[PDB]
């Protein structure tokens, strides 16, 4: 009913997990906890070890031809379950399962990357690219032994954010530029709805111009642009729109011109975008577009991974332009976090 | 949250048919819609559902090729479009959306519009007539509704009509009947009142 | 050094190398009259 | 994947418990979500992930889960809740829906008044024979018409419970060609409602 | 060299002891043999003809392919493409200044022009080989990169450096080295043209070795590498190492001929190869063109 399970061969090392995704709170992520159930006739000597890794899993869709191993952890932990307070849900499994029933736990440190995967190119192979976390448990005498996948069992796990309760005030930004004769030309006021938006949520822009000068605008041009600043060995920032729109309208030589646009940013028209920055997958599925990732007030640190953030950038081509930045993130789920059984056409 | 159907009639098979639900107070991309098969005297069932969000599109083995579920986002509404009709699908099909990301059931469905099929024509219903008890029979009437009043609606209490009943030639019959203690026949004047607007057809008997 | 300048230069040479004794050649036949 | 509703009808009274009940061939997780639709109307969603109520839905209705069998208990019976009830499981994209569980209200047995009126001279001129068999006001919806001829062909239809005397209303009837009624002379329809301690069999001759 | 000039010049001036090849006038010479060299570079032309025409009409297909199937577009591909372009640049300028100088004012700059020019694509060319490596080895060790400004720069030095000491060459040849027809070696100013290209070519040796000895750490385990090496001995123009810093030689001794009958076979046909193995077979490429443990469960608890 509650729990999730996975198993690994004769060794009974059979994992409980109470939940796949961990929420995270930008100063506290909500600690990692499980049982893992084994047979000490099988184990004898070996110790059960069960280990927590980060790992980015870089460009390996590029550099097929040198095909090993593209990674580097961002953070791992290690217990020994066989030779920390036991949760409600260690004690029931416990409870539950009996002697052999052996808990763990981890605190997963703040200020590490969500679970994002970059979206494939044509012919996309390989588990990822991007930031996932595992749990692990194998049976060995040391954590240096070379495990070979006959006894251990690897669950995939998410850490996630949702919006915050509360919305910050509406960005508003504007951006003034002049030109030959430069008696009171253009400024470019814009401002957004509401700072947060939902995913599938459309996200509503105000601008307002003013076409003082000789020389008028041709188009209107809005676009949510994904930043996502990745980091590892070298720092980057990769802009990637996820919607697009484009308005013919036309700003006369005159003092006022005001509209509002609307768009709505979703992954159909956005596959065809290799590293495009979405929702770290469970397994090998769909995901929507990557949440934004929220960041506390101590330092904007080159975290390592991707930092995702999106903004909304209106630009006059007389150019002028401005961005608004704006959080794209699901509501805290006030139910269990998963899923929550997406069909599956099986 | 509204959802409005339109598109419900009456068609022969073979034919095609177009189901329309405007969408209120919800968004597409943040929404999944399905449509809901309910036959007659029967349970639900599930034919097409569309997430505009992934863009999926998913049918029933029974409609898998032979309905097409589309989605317009400018407007707002879903369209199911129904193709080589068949006596079987003679169903009311109802427009229900779930939660694009977290599907959570279907919270909403829309008022379902009635889709039949069926060869038979737009023919009048025939009139015969039958504690006492007393009443007559209409047969031989292909458009579902029916409208009986006894004595110009009179008569309320004690009044029974049952339900409409399939024949073999597509036709449909009922029997309307009144309950009348027996002491209050010889002066008391029992008249039953059949109106089928779908064939602008009155009968009293 | 890069094969395609080096072969490009001992073309040229021979060219001239090969011109001149078939000047040379002519003319000493010639003298021999 | 099928789910199968154990009740196929159910008969209960206001502030009585009821607890309906359903099994899916195979686990569906608690991917599993109950309607509740009033005749003429559209299903309203209860619960969902076979545990958690939909907003706004009474806090008497109750879902819970065992294995591939998925329970739902409405607690209090109330006016409003005598409806029927569907099932449903959305892990997989062939979503299948239940058969549907009625509920129906219980009162006291009361039995039918038999009448069959034979055809009218109309209908004889028309060129067809309709005998309808009727049983007025019973509660039971168990009750059964056998036609006795000198078979198959036959019609059945029941009006749903009453207002305020709920009780079941049932009629059928009897189609013939002119010459099958003519070639026959004797008609009649009994009853086997289970309220009568025996069977009732009420019989016109054709003249 | 000596020309015919210079001969003339020396009779005017007056067997003889002034004639630079030293009956009567028994100052015949071994000009038999001399008169095979002519066949010896006419079967090398042969040979880097073929070559260069198997190349070339390889990366018009692999440009097309690449160019016209949009969703292949990306900073890889880009590289690619100026890659292949190159090649095919640097095929037809050997052509071209094939044609003009052998015939199959006006007189210095005809021929001045076409050797500039194949000079030109010459060194662009081996500086996009090196271009391919450094970009395979930031992606290797410098991941995520802007991508942005490492194209621009990257164009920049496959196109303008060589344009630079190309400039620099042919300004010095024109001011005060000019000699007739511009295919004659004029000193060590060659060596302007020579040095940058042998420098390109040992970086990209090295880059080669640190990326192949890195991929032999990570690591039948001889196995895994024998493909990546010889994956990436075309790309990094490996061949090119054997030959480099070699003196040039007479043009008929043994040395000369192994280095010529090898080195320019390979770099004829590398053009192919690094076509084939990139762009034809390379994951995408293949698919765009055809299209044209236990389970995890859950207990109760």
């Amino acid at each position: 009913t509650r729990v999730f399970k996975k198993a690994s061969c004769n060794g009974k090392l059979t994992v409980y997990l109470g939940k796949r995704d961990f929420v995270d709170h930008i100063d506290l992520v909500d600690p990692v906890d499980g049982v893992v159930l084994v047979d000490p006739e099988y184990l004898k000597e070996r110790r059960v070890y069960v280990t927590l890794t980060c790992a980015f899993r870089y460009g390996r869709e590029d550099l097929d031809v040198l095909g090993l191993t593209f990674r580097k952890d961002l953070f791992c932990a290690n217990v020994q379950s066989f030779p920390k307070p036991l949760t409600r849900l260690q004690e029931r499994l416990i409870k539950k399962l009996g002697e052999h029933a052996y808990p763990f736990t981890f605190e997963i440190p703040p200020n590490l990357p969500c679970s994002v995967t970059l979206q494939p190119g044509p012919e996309d192979t390989g588990k990822a690219c991007g930031v996932d976390y595992e749990v692990k448990a194998f049976c060995a005498e040391n954590l240096e032994e070379k495990i070979h996948k006959r006894n251990s069992v690897r669950l995939v796990i998410r850490k996630v954010q949702y919006a915050p309760e509360r919305p910050g005030p509406q960005p508003t930004a504007e951006t003034t530029r002049q030109f030959l004769m430069s008696d009171k030309p253009l400024h470019l006021e814009a401002s957004l709805d509401k700072e947060i938006y939902y995913h599938g949520e459309p996200i509503s822009v105000n601008v307002h111009v003013t076409n003082n000068t000789n020389k008028t605008v041709k188009k209107i041009k809005i676009s949510v642009r994904q930043y996502a600043d990745i980091c590892l060995f070298n720092t980057a920032q990769y802009k990637c729109p996820v919607a697009m729109e484009e308005a013919d309208d036309t700003v006369a030589p005159s003092s006022t011109f005001c509209k509002v646009y609307t768009l709505t940013p979703f992954l159909c028209n956005n596959r065809e975008k290799r590293g495009l920055a979405l929702d770290g997958k469970l397994k090998h599925e769909d995901t929507n577009l990557a949440s934004s990732t929220l960041l506390r007030e101590g330092a904007n640190r080159e975290i390592l991974g991707i930092i995702v953030s999106y903004k909304v950038k209106v630009k006059l081509v007389v150019d002028v332009a401005v961005e608004l930045p704006f959080t794209l993130m699901h509501p805290k789920p006030k139910e269990e976090p998963p899923h929550r059984e997406v069909p599956e056409n099986e | 949250v509204q959802l409005v159907e339109s598109g419900g009639g009456l068609v022969q098979p073979g034919g095609s048919l177009r189901l329309s639900c405007a969408a209120s107070g919800f968004n597409v991309y943040s929404s999944s819609i399905h449509w809901v098969r309910q036959a007659p005297g029967k349970g639900l069932e599930w034919v097409a559902s569309i997430s505009s969000y992934y863009c999926y599109t998913y049918y029933a083995d029974s409609v898998k090729g032979r309905f097409t579920i589309s989605a317009d986002t400018s407007k707002n509404t879903a369209y199911l479009q129904m193709n080589s009709l068949r006596a079987e699908d003679t169903a009311v099909y109802y427009c229900a959306r779930s939660r694009q990301f977290w599907y959570s059931g279907l919270d909403y469905w829309g008022q379902g519009t009635l889709v039949t099929v069926s060869s038979a024509s737009t023919k009048g219903p025939s009139v015969f007539p039958l504690t006492a008890a007393l009443g007559c029979l209409v047969k031989d009437y292909f458009p579902e509704p029916v409208t009986v009043s006894w004595n110009s609606g009179a008569l309320t209490s004690g009044v029974h009509t049952f339900p409409a009943v399939l024949q073999s030639s597509g036709l449909y019959s009922l029997s309307s009947v009144v309950t009348v203690p027996s002491s209050s026949l010889g002066t008391q004047t029992y008249i039953c009142n059949v109106n089928h607007k779908p064939s602008n057809t009155k009968v009293d008997k | 050094a890069v094969a395609e300048i080096q072969l490009m230069h001992q073309r040229a040479k021979w060219i001239q190398d090969a011109r001149r004794r078939a000047f040379l050649h002519k003319l000493i036949a010639e003298i021999h009259t | 994947i099928q789910m199968t509703q154990s009740p196929s009808s159910l008969s209960a009274s206001v502030g009585d418990r009821v607890t309906i009940t359903c099994r899916a061939s195979q686990s569906v997780s608690s991917a599993v979500a109950w309607y509740q639709q009033k005749p003429g109307k559209a299903p309203k969603l209860l619960i969902y992930s076979a545990s958690s109520l939909y907003s706004g839905v009474p806090s008497r209705f109750s879902g819970s889960r065992s294995g591939t069998d998925f329970t739902l208990t409405i607690s209090s019976l109330q006016p409003e809740d005598f409806a029927t009830y569907y099932c449903q499981q959305y892990k997989y994209v062939p979503v299948t829906f239940g058969q549907g569980t009625k509920v129906e209200i219980k009162r006291t047995v009361a039995a039918p008044s038999v009448f069959i009126f034979p055809p009218s001279d109309s209908q004889l001129k028309s060129g067809t024979a309709s005998v309808v068999c009727l049983l007025n006001n019973f509660y039971p919806r168990e009750a059964k018409v056998q036609w006795k001829v000198d078979s198959g062909n036959s019609q059945e239809s029941v009006t749903e419970q009453d207002s305020k005397d709920s009780t079941y209303s049932l009629s059928s009837t009897l189609t013939l060609s002119k010459a099958d009624y003519e070639k026959h002379k004797v008609y009649a329809c009994e009853v086997t409602h289970q309220g009568l301690s025996s069977p009732v069999t009420k019989s016109f001759n054709r003249g | 060299v000596m020309t015919k000039e210079e001969q003339i010049f020396l009779l005017h001036r007056a067997c003889p002891d002034y004639i630079y090849d030293f009956n009567y006038s028994e100052c015949v010479k071994f000009l038999t043999n001399e008169t095979r060299e002519r066949e010896v570079f006419d079967r090398l032309g042969m040979i880097y003809t073929v070559g260069y025409s198997v190349s070339l009409a390889s990366l018009t297909v692999a440009v097309l392919i690449l160019a016209y199937f949009r969703r292949l577009h990306c900073t890889r591909n880009y590289i690619h493409m100026h890659l292949f372009l190159s090649f095919m640049l640097r095929a037809v300028s050997i052509f071209v200044k094939d044609a003009v100088l052998y015939s199959g004012a006006a007189g210095y700059a005809g021929c001045r022009v076409a050797v500039t020019f194949f000079l030109y694509f010459l060194a662009t060319n081996y500086y996009w080989i090196l271009v391919e490596g450094l970009y395979l080895h930031s992606l290797i060790f410098m991941a995520f990169f802007s991508e942005k400004k490492y194209l621009w720069g990257f164009t920049v030095f496959g196109w303008g450096l060589p344009a630079v000491f190309v400039a620099v060459w042919v300004s010095v040849r024109a001011t005060l080295a000019n000699t007739g027809c511009w295919d004659l070696s004029s000193g060590n100013k060659k060596w302007i043209i020579q040095v940058p290209i042998l420098a390109s070519i040992v970086l990209n040796f090295i880059l080669f070795i640190n990326i192949v000895r890195v991929l032999a750490t990570k690591l039948q385990q001889y196995r895994k590498l024998l493909k990546s090496t010889l994956v990436l001995m075309p790309l990094f123009g490996v061949h090119y190492i054997v030959f480099m810093a070699t003196p040039y030689t007479e043009v008929s001794g043994t040395l000369w001929q192994v280095q010529m009958h090898y080195e320019m076979l390979f770099n004829s046909f590398q053009g192919f190869f690094v076509a084939i193995i990139y762009c034809f077979c390379n994951g995408e490429v293949q698919a765009e063109i055809k299209k044209s443990v236990s389970h995890t469960s859950v207990t109760n608890g």
